[PDB]
């Protein structure tokens, strides 16, 4: 969470909800546009689709940049981004590692880009 | 949550595929053997994004099998413990509440959750409910919890969960 | 534990099982249920098809039958068997019980609009002290005047449309956790404070709604004197500084409210409910799962599908094919002219001018976003919801009728059992239901020698004990040989037929085989068939003790999908009501662990009572024959004692106690013995056929006219009834099951199977001449000697291809193989 629990998870590339669901659904038209899908993917697919807060691609694009540009921690880029909280508070109200890292005043617009980009 | 991390596997190929096309072979055997299992080491593997590179396939002696090194990308999710996810309820009882985050299943104990949310018998929809009704949480709602606890069964991994923070209910 | 609870409190145990406890109905209330459940329950034409095995009277007859058993405890059973009266002709004991779930319906339905008026009321107290919507008396009255569960809900999604942000005041009214963000747009729209233009539309949708039920523009649209784009340069903002996103995201804004007007959803409710064509195409994977070896064939190629087109359980069947992927399937009112033309003319202006035009264009496909996004959505679900219950009903109300006519076989008689299987058993019940014996008998079959010497014992079981009614256990032609087999020795009473799943499930539980366990477990099962033939509820009730057990039967293929918890009791009511319908006594109960089971199905009592009253039983050591003696010495409640103490029976053998005779009704049954001139008269209209020809019942009823209890003129005639034959039980009498019941209990034949062009499998029977089939279920007749030669038939193996006909008694296996 606020620390790691594993050992290795530190060099790994953090996804949104939609990053994952633009590139699921990119294989879906490579594949029947080509055997059937796994439930799992069909599943996680579906959920991923309906907790979809970016619907287009260069949404997912601006984001990435503007989180990148506010150089946070590389699991709390993506830990925000697919999760709209409409409180700045709500990210120090909730995740523990993320209040006195940050001050509040780039909270709220940070949130505000974020609902003005869904 | 969801992840992007370049892993391994062993790819066993029978003499069978050993024609024009055996790359192409361990290429969808990757995919068939890989996209889909219940690691421990790393969780969820939904999806192999890339293939990084074939490696030198080693003949084993006396088997005829070729072992194929494959080092690929993919998309994983890994419900780490403390960690605050939104959920899609799927049934509920008295003994707590079973909702759907994904590829997984999960559990929320009733003494876990606030104390103003009982449960509603004898209605068609049933659910947990607050006197007032403030929020209702039937059959396919969107809940915010953080989750307690992860434990490896092996098969599927399943995470407890609990509602104490704020903004924990339906969105 | 909580049998002890039940035990302490005195009221009908059922009442006490209910999740909610039953309360007192005020006469208004008393009503109000009357006219709703019937409106629910039997005035409501189910949208799919219906049969079974009335009119505006029973309104009041379920009201008078509310109130009898609401305020006075009173359970189905009493009332269907003793205060009849006040409800017959109009309702059957199965409707009876039928109105007793709606009873729990209405008792929710009256909670949760207690719950929501709570709401309304603190919102009323909350929004005055503060174009928003005002909780108008119509709101209330709204609240107030719902009929149904999903008329219930509209409000509560229209009331959280408004108000939903009102929640973390709520909470802070709560107060006097927080709430966090919803997921529609509305929520940064209504905070950007588009809702003044929404306000700017051509009407209200309520105003709107109206015009829904009209069919036609009853409030003629606003048209505010702009061009719709005008009001966008009005507040752009930071939120959607696009004109056209403003202008968008009203029509976003605006449709939802469309979506969740109340009135919108019961005329969406209303033109579904009928006017709703289904479309059903398969799957990429459905595409090789559709065939006619799937029961999905038929609904292939069926294209605009009427919802009274829907076949009585042929939904749920639809249901199980978007499960797997074997089907996807869309409803529509429209047709593969649409509903939409209707709905856009009824919110429009007709006026040319590209300011109204544009207006209208903004109001155009706003609604139809409406339309598609949300009530082709969601009502569309509630729609199948409803026909998914009415789908899933009728399997249960088959399946009740299924164990209604397994309870509907009547009953002293020696009864022996042949138990096919080569291991070959036979056991005798004795006239009290003990078993007398039982014999290992493997009988086989060139050589018949083995079979011969066995033969005799059969006859010598006829001279050694003489029995009446002997019967065989139905398996794939294993008993057509042994209905064979006895009738040559009854030849020197009778022998029947009767199958043994029953059976199968009598030895396989445990419990049924643990009194028993080193007596043979395949031997079992002619135990039960010997008691079944005895007595089919005592055989039920030996075997299906426990609740899965039932569920272990398999009335019906598609009985795993039903829900459980109201598929048992359905199935479980039927039992009371046929319990109660010969009554039960005390000491077959303690006698036999035969009879040991029949004492929870009694009105007023159950498991919980019922176990505890045995072992005081078991303690006092005397049983109840004396229905007095149940309220001296048992200290019983009166709740209990005059609802279950009619429907216990007595045996004579130790006499109104020995009928089916209230002890509340016995004074009139006192003035029916005068009319033979204490136990003298008692005897005499008892025994004989000639007092009743006599019997003054009708003069009875004059003085019950003075006295408050009348109208009990077929009461009365029911205690006449019941002293023409003591404790006759009104089940139908055993027939012995017929050609086509035989070929469904020997070969177990699907009537599925009897459709003719299925592949049926079939092993060559050889040449006696045309070539015999045999299937493995065992039927075996010849291929007709026309059609068919190599090619025709291959000689030697199996012929598998459509069937031509079929024979109930000569099992005729015909096939073309070409």
């Amino acid at each position: 969470s606020q620390l790691i629990f594993p050992k290795e998870f530190e060099t790994a590339e953090t996804l949104l909800n939609s990053e994952v669901h633009m590139l699921l659904e990119h294989r879906k038209q490579q594949n029947e546009s080509a055997q059937e899908l796994s439930e799992v993917f069909m599943k996680t697919l579906n959920y991923t689709a309906r907790f979809s807060r970016f619907k287009n691609r260069e949404t997912i694009a601006s984001v990435r940049s503007l989180l990148l540009q506010k150089k946070l921690h590389k699991f709390e880029l993506a830990c925000l981004a697919n999760l709209c909280p409409e409180t700045a508070e709500e990210s120090k109200a909730l995740i523990p590692s993320l209040e006195g890292r940050f001050e509040d005043e780039e909270l709220q617009q940070i949130l505000d880009d974020i609902q003005t980009k869904r | 949550m969801f992840y992007h991390i370049s892993l391994e596997h062993e790819i066993l190929l029978h003499p069978r595929y050993f024609g024009p096309n055996l790359l192409n072979t361990v290429k969808q055997k990757l995919f068939t053997e890989v996209e889909g299992t219940c690691t421990g080491k790393y969780g969820f593997v939904i999806a192999v994004t890339t293939i990084d590179n074939i490696g030198a396939g080693v003949i084993q002696p006396g088997r005829g099998f070729v072992l194929y090194p494959v080092k690929y990308k993919a998309i994983v999710f890994r419900p780490f413990k403390g960690e605050v996810v939104d959920a899609v309820v799927t049934q509920v009882n008295k003994v707590g509440l079973f909702t759907e985050i994904g590829p997984m299943s999960c559990f929320i104990s009733r003494h876990s959750i606030p104390s103003e949310m009982e449960f509603d018998p004898n209605s068609n929809p049933p659910c947990y409910k607050t006197m007032d009704e403030d929020i209702v949480i039937q059959q396919d709602d969107e809940i915010r919890l953080k989750i307690v606890g992860t434990r490896v069964d092996k098969n599927d991994i399943f995470a407890i969960g609990s509602l104490m923070d704020d903004y924990l209910g339906l969105v | 534990d909580q049998d002890n609870e039940i035990r302490a409190t005195d009221l009908p145990e059922r009442f006490q099982l209910r999740s909610i406890p039953v309360k007192g109905a005020e006469d208004d209330e008393l009503e109000e249920e009357a006219d709703w459940i019937y409106r629910n329950a039997f005035a409501t034409p189910t949208i799919s098809l219906q049969e079974s095995c009335k009119g505006p009277s029973t309104i009041q007859k379920i009201k008078e039958a509310l109130g009898f058993m609401r305020n006075q405890h009173f359970e189905v059973p009493f009332i269907a068997f003793y205060r009849k009266e006040y409800v017959e002709p109009e309702l059957h004991i199965n409707d009876l019980w039928r109105v007793w779930q709606w009873d729990e319906k209405w008792t929710q339905l009256r909670i949760r609009k207690e719950n929501l008026t709570r709401l309304f009321e603190k919102m009323q107290a909350y929004q005055y002290e503060q174009g928003i919507r005002a909780l108008d008396t119509t709101d209330m009255e709204r609240l107030k005047d719902v009929q149904s569960m999903d008329e219930l809900k509209d409000v509560y999604n229209h009331f959280l449309l408004y108000y939903g942000r009102d929640i973390p005041k709520m909470q802070n009214a709560a107060k006097a956790l927080k709430q966090a963000s919803r997921r529609d747009m509305y929520t940064i729209c209504q905070s950007a404070g588009l809702d003044g233009l929404a306000k700017k539309f051509g009407l209200t949708p309520e105003q709107f709604g109206e015009n829904l039920r009209d069919s036609y523009q009853r409030h003629e649209t606003e048209q505010f004197p702009a061009e719709p784009l005008e009001l966008a340069k009005d507040y752009v903002c930071s939120q959607f500084p696009t004109p056209e996103a403003v202008l968008e995201g009203a029509r976003y804004m605006v449709a939802l409210q469309i979506a969740r007007e109340p009135l919108v959803r019961q005329v969406l409710r209303q033109t579904f409910q009928e006017r709703a064509k289904l479309n059903i195409t398969p799957t990429k994977k459905g595409r090789k799962d559709v065939d006619e070896a799937h029961y999905a064939y038929s609904f292939k190629y069926l294209k605009n599908k009427p919802v009274k087109e829907l076949r009585d359980d042929q939904f749920l069947k639809i249901c199980l094919a978007e499960d797997e992927g074997l089907l996807t399937t869309d409803i529509s009112i429209d047709l593969k002219q649409t509903y939409f033309e209707e709905i856009k003319q009824f919110y429009y202006r007709d006026e040319f001018s590209h300011q109204v035009q544009e207006w209208n264009r903004q109001r155009t496909m706003a609604i139809e976003r409406a339309l598609q996004q949300f009530l082709y959505v969601q009502m569309a679900k509630e729609l199948k919801n409803k026909l998914l219950a009415e789908a899933k009903e009728y399997v249960i109300k088959a399946c009740s009728r299924k164990l209604y006519n397994w309870l509907r076989v009547a009953p002293g008689i020696r009864v022996l059992g042949i138990a096919f299987s080569h291991p070959v058993f036979c056991a005798l019940v004795n006239g009290e239901g003990e078993v007398t014996d039982f014999l290992r008998l493997p009988h086989f079959t060139e050589e018949r020698e083995k079979k011969a010497q066995d033969i005799e014992t059969l006859k010598k079981f006829l001279l050694n004990k003489k029995p009446h009614v002997v019967t065989v256990a139905g398996e794939n032609r294993d008993a057509q040989m042994l209905i064979e087999d006895v009738k040559r020795i009854v030849h020197e009473i009778g022998v029947e037929l009767v199958d043994n799943e029953l059976a199968i499930l009598y030895m396989n539980s445990k419990k049924s085989e643990a009194e028993f366990r080193d007596y043979p477990p395949v031997l079992r099962q002619a135990v039960s068939l010997a008691r079944r033939i005895q007595d089919p509820l005592i055989e039920f009730a030996q075997v299906c003790s426990s609740d899965e057990d039932i569920l272990c039967l398999k009335f019906h293929p598609l009985q795993e999908h039903v829900v459980k918890e109201e598929l048992l009791n359905a199935l479980y009511c039927e039992f009371i009501n046929r319990v109660n319908e010969v009554g039960v006594d005390v000491n077959r109960a303690i006698a036999h662990p035969y009879s040991q089971a029949l004492i929870q199905y009694v009105c007023g009592l159950g498991p919980r009572k019922g176990t505890h009253l045995l072992k005081i039983l078991k303690q006092n050591n005397t049983r109840l024959e004396s229905r007095t003696q149940l309220v001296t010495m048992c200290h019983m409640g009166p709740k209990v004692f005059m609802n279950c103490a009619g429907f216990l029976k007595i045996d004579t053998a130790s006499v109104l106690d020995g009928s089916r005779v209230h002890p509340e009704t016995y004074e009139w049954a006192r003035k029916m013995a005068v009319d033979a001139l204490p136990a003298g008269a008692l005897e005499e209209i008892l025994e004989n056929p000639e007092r009743l020809k006599d019997l003054d019942l009708d003069a009875f009823a004059e003085e019950l006219e003075r006295q408050g209890y009348g109208d009990k003129h077929i009461t009365l005639y029911d205690i006449r009834a019941e002293l023409s034959c003591r404790y006759k039980d009104l089940r139908t009498a055993y027939r012995s099951p017929n050609t086509e019941e035989i070929f469904n209990m020997l070969t177990k034949e699907t009537p599925e199977t009897f459709y003719i062009g299925k592949l049926i499998i079939c092993n060559v029977t050889g040449i006696a001449i045309g070539v015999k089939t045999r299937l493995d279920n065992g039927v075996t007749g010849f291929i007709p000697t026309k059609f068919l030669p190599e090619e025709r038939v291959k000689v030697g193996m199996t012929v598998h291809c459509r069937i031509m006909k079929i024979d109930i008694e000569k099992f005729s296996a015909d096939l073309t193989c070409r």
